[PDB]
């Protein structure tokens, strides 16, 4: 058996110049939203917030 | 508990989750005082960034 | 010369495509290496030669 | 053990008829806003500023 550690962030800040990259995302853009969680992958590929 | 303004380029690559690499072998062997200015001290800017 | 990205945008250009990325846009710009070794990068799990 | 020299610059400025060539970048296409950094890749991938 082997044991690994998981580092995991969530509900962080992005500086004041955003940007973006992708192509195809419509919604999410508003600079007033705040992201309050992080979704992961578990074991048997479900995610959980 | 962590800065809402710790940047994501930290994240992606694998580290400690402490703000400072903590890597001793790289250090004095058998020099107990030079592997602690590592962990603790801030005149010393990290040994990753 | 080496990678030189004036915004974080244009370095993570350069990764998700190596054809299609800008050299200079508006505002920032970006220097592709010409250099006599050429390494992998890895940021994440996209690789550019 | 063969020695190599690198450039790079870092705070410049594009000159009057601002062009575009990327397709993906959007947030960074104001005429006010100039790098004042430049964002170099160490030697274990990890992007210093």
């Amino acid at each position: 058996r082997i044991q690994y550690t998981y580092f995991f962030p969530v509900g962080l800040h992005l500086p004041v110049p955003r940007y973006s990259t992708s192509v195809s995302v419509r919604g999410v853009e508003s600079p007033a939203i705040q992201s309050t969680e992080t979704w992961v992958v578990n074991k048997n590929n479900v995610p959980l917030c | 508990p962590t800065p809402v303004t710790s940047d994501v380029a930290y994240f992606q690559t694998p580290s400690n989750p402490r703000g400072r690499a903590a890597c001793v072998v790289s250090c004095d062997a058998y020099s107990n005082e030079s592997a602690e200015r590592l962990l603790y001290d801030h005149s010393i800017p990290d040994p990753a960034y | 010369p080496t990678l030189a990205a004036s915004h974080r945008v244009m370095l993570d250009e350069y990764m998700s495509n190596k054809q299609t990325h800008a050299p200079v846009h508006m505002g920032q710009y970006l220097i592709e290496e010409v250099a006599p070794m050429k390494r992998l990068l890895k940021l994440g799990n996209k690789v550019v030669y």
